[PDB]
């Protein structure tokens, strides 16, 4: 009885008590994000209660353990996601108040609406009425009425809401030996114990500024690009020099600029490899979405989902007899239990987001006989990745005419090819300065580095900068712009999708490897191999257990996040655009305004 | 005069797999063809013989094990097997001749919060020997601090709960288990096929 064999067995004891916890938990969660009540709320505040208080008792057992007696590198692993006491290092009302907290924003930004001012009871929701706006509009004032009304009706109730959230969130932080809650989220990166693979809470600001660095000209570029083709359909209100106006992007942040394809699509008269129409005229519904996407997975020589989740999984909206929270979400409850919240329509956008939510579940599958510690992606941007590596393939022209979603003698061209890439950066490249900004935001105000009466300026100081991107009407400090997005207000980290971005092309270079791929990456599509198939399942399986730096090698070979192959998937187009962009400005000055 | 499986295979109520019910069966024609067609068996797997040759054979008593567990641990009710339910709970002998018989149960045994009245043993200090039974409640000691019947640090009490939610997936559901042992023993063969 080593204190290593002491420690072995005190996980079995846990991992046998928190299966049912958890999943009781999960179970609260799930009714309250499909069917938002008060009942609901308490029920979902108890069970975590529960499970808090459990993860409390045994955290403060597991750190009488020490590590320094332990070799197994993944006996370690799991008494060092126990090393701090969680969530209950808050008192009582502090912790009641949190929730209170945390439940009102992500019940605001479900339930929330805005009404017409033509008709003061002709009332839209965010999801759908005014994402459909936000998507689909190209008349300047509905746009900027949509995106001014969130933020103005909505967003101002989130603001006090957020200061406390910051206040609450940071003692938790500071109390669990971080920081600030931001050190405390850039932690899922950390690594320890492991000589040649350590990884440090500092340096992913530094690799992500640093990288970040190489994607700015060709960000530079098709912010240009975009930026003329904008001057077309808003006669008046683009200035050549300046940002891009933040309501005309595409959604209703401009967190990813697809929607701005049907705009600026560099070879319109050829076929449309923006399938959405087409898939309308062949009265594809949401199950047919999902079955191909599931169809997709087996191609590869990994399973069908299981009944359970088509039992149990909510792919369209239920109708106005139940409040739910439409954002696509990946649920693994426990026990087997795998389930997507999400409000399919019938568009090229929902179809590639059931790919990548579908990919993010054949990841819970593929780890669920790891032990519940380690029952996790390798750090978040891994678990954000893989889906995308799946929608990077069923993204590709030769793999859409292969579902029947182009005409059997589709012919693809060098401009097919550039009518593709451009709109995979719309949503690949245009993310990332997004990506970035935000969080980096989030960050300093958790560091304490912006007073609170400079939220809302340094917000869009940096929107401005390095977005490149310019509110089309001035916001006091009594808005909370960051809130009115999804993740901000449901407490969610975001520079996954950041460092997911990255990851996701270093997979697929070595998923196409596998596959014997032959050409550019952006013509490839691992359906059909299961070789690509099993190096990725193999990857999948492992979970948390391997320390992220480690799994990453053993795939792509490179112990860090690297920026080269997205760049090289973008390189033709790149030159591209620089052409393109010979007559026009490049790059933005930050002083111009669409008010004055 | 037929066999009572009935009142085995179709008991309202099933033992905890920990303290496992035996009953045993003699005086009595048993057709275990009608057996392996009653009902869908997840699992119907012979061992030293097999079904329709069983109606040819004649034993001293049948044993009817029962008693419920995981799918996930089904495969643990076979000869060899090691895991949780094979080492500290049931184990069936290397040379084994009866049949392992399981079916799905979540529509009897789940409930929405779960059902929580099945226990396992978790901790054992070494493993069972075939057809043991242990239903002692002694706390487990991972270590050498002696526990003087409370729990605590490196003090565990051994016996568990399933839970059983209806929504759970099928590897974490519950099954019942029947096990039939044949017994031929130097007396008359009192349990036949017909
Ligand atoms: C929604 O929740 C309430 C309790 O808060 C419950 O009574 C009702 O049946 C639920 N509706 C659906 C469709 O689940
Ligand atoms: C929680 O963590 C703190 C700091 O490690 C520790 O001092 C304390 O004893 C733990 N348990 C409880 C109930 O606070
Ligand atoms: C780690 O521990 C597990 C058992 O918990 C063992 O199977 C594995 O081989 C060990 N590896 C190392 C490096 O300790
Ligand atoms: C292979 O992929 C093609 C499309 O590229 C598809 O039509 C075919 O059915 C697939 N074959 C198998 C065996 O999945
Ligand atoms: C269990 O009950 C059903 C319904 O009465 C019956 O048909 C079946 O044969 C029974 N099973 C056994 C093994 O007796």
């Amino acid at each position: 009885w080593t204190i290593e064999e002491q420690a072995k067995t005190f996980l079995d004891k846990f991992n046998h008590e928190a299966e049912d916890l958890f999943y009781q938990s999960s179970l609260a969660s799930w009714n309250y994000n499909t069917n938002i009540t008060e009942e609901n709320v308490q029920n979902m505040n108890n069970a975590g209660d529960k499970w808090s208080a459990f993860l409390k008792e045994q955290s403060t057992l597991a750190q009488m353990y020490p590590l320094q007696e332990i070799q197994n590198l993944t006996v370690k692993l799991q008494l060092q996601a126990l090393q701090q006491n969680g969530s209950s290092v808050l008192s009582e009302d502090k912790s009641k108040r949190l929730n209170t907290i945390l439940n009102t924003m992500s019940t605001i930004y479900s339930t929330g609406k805005v009404c017409n001012p033509d008709n003061p009871q002709e009332c839209l929701l965010l999801e759908p009425g005014l994402n459909e706006i936000m998507a689909n509009s190209l008349d300047y004032n509905e746009r900027l009425w949509a995106w001014e009304s969130w933020r103005s009706e909505v967003g101002k109730q989130l603001r006090p809401l957020y200061e406390e959230y910051v206040v609450l969130k940071n003692e938790m932080a500071r109390a669990n030996h971080y920081e600030d809650y931001g050190d405390y989220w850039r932690g899922d990166y950390e690594v320890n114990g492991v000589d040649g693979y350590d990884y440090s809470r500092g340096q992913l600001i530094e690799d992500v500024e640093h990288t970040f660095e190489e994607i700015k000209p060709l960000y530079e570029h098709l912010h240009a690009y975009v930026r003329a083709k904008l001057m077309n359909a808003y006669p008046s209100y683009i200035s050549p020099i300046g940002c891009l106006p933040a309501h005309l992007l595409g959604d209703m942040w401009g967190r990813f600029w697809t929607n701005l394809y049907s705009l600026t699509v560099p070879f319109g008269q050829k076929p449309n490899i923006d399938v959405t129409d087409a898939m309308v005229d062949q009265a594809w519904d949401a199950q047919r979405i999902f079955k191909e996407a599931e169809k997709f997975f087996v191609s590869v020589g990994l399973p069908n989902m299981t009944q359970g989740f088509w039992e149990y999984s909510m792919l369209t909206d239920p109708g106005n007899v139940q409040k739910a929270v439409c954002h696509p979400t990946a649920w693994d409850l426990g026990k087997g239990d795998f389930r997507i919240l999400m409000c399919t329509k019938v568009t090229m956008d929902d179809f590639l987001t059931a790919h990548h939510e579908m990919g993010h579940i054949q990841y819970d599958m593929a780890y669920a006989a790891q032990p519940f510690l380690l029952r996790n992606g390798a750090n978040e941007g891994f678990h954000e990745a893989v889906g995308e590596i799946m929608s990077l393939s069923a993204a590709t022209p030769k793999h859409l005419k292969s579902i029947g979603l182009l005409s059997p003698d589709f012919q693809e061209d060098n401009e097919t090819e550039i009518n593709f890439l451009l709109k995979q950066a719309l949503t690949i490249v245009g993310t990332l300065p997004f990506t970035y900004m935000l969080e980096k935001w989030r960050w300093m105000v958790f560091k304490g580095e912006i007073p609170k009466d400079q939220w809302m300026k340094k917000w869009w100081e940096m929107k401005r900068e390095i977005v490149g991107v310019v509110e089309p009407v001035p916001h006091d400090e009594t808005y909370c712009d960051p809130a009115s997005l999804f993740h901000v207000s449901n407490d969610y980290s975001f520079i996954r999708y950041y460092t997911r971005t990255l990851y996701q092309f270093q997979f697929q270079e070595a998923l196409c490897q596998a596959a014997k791929h032959e050409g550019p990456l952006h013509k490839c599509d691992i359906s059909n191999s299961t070789e690509a198939g099993q190096k990725l399942f193999n990857m999948l399986r492992l979970g948390k257990s391997e320390p992220w730096t480690l799994a990453l090698e053993n795939v792509v070979g490179a112990k860090n996040m690297n920026v080269r192959p997205l760049l090289n998937y973008f390189e033709p187009l790149f030159t591209w655009l620089k052409d393109q962009n010979k007559n026009s400005f490049v790059g933005w000055s930050t002083d111009w305004s669409p008010y004055a | 005069n037929l066999c009572p499986f009935g009142e085995v295979f179709n008991a309202t109520r099933f033992a905890s797999v920990y303290a496992w019910n035996r009953k045993r069966i003699s005086n009595c024609v048993a057709d275990y063809s009608v057996l392996y067609n009653s009902a869908s068996f997840s699992t119907f797997k012979c061992y030293g013989v097999s079904p329709t040759k069983l109606n040819d054979l004649c034993f001293t008593n049948v044993y009817a094990d029962s008693f419920v567990i995981r799918g996930d641990e089904v495969r643990q009710i076979a000869p060899g097997q090691t895991g949780k339910i094979a080492d500290y709970n049931y184990k069936l002998p290397d040379d084994f001749t009866g049949c392992v018989i399981a079916w799905n149960s979540n529509n009897l045994d789940s409930k929405v919060g779960g059902n929580y009245n099945y226990l396992y043993r978790l901790f054992r200090k070494s493993n069972l020997k075939p057809f043991e039974r242990d239903i002692s409640t002694e706390i487990y000691q991972a270590g050498s601090t002696p526990c003087n019947g409370v729990e605590g640090f490196n003090c565990y009490f051994p016996l568990q709960s399933y839970g059983f939610q209806p929504t759970n997936g099928v590897g974490y559901q519950p099954y019942r288990v029947v096990v039939l042992s044949f017994e031929l023993l130097h007396a008359p063969a009192t349990v036949c096929g017909p």
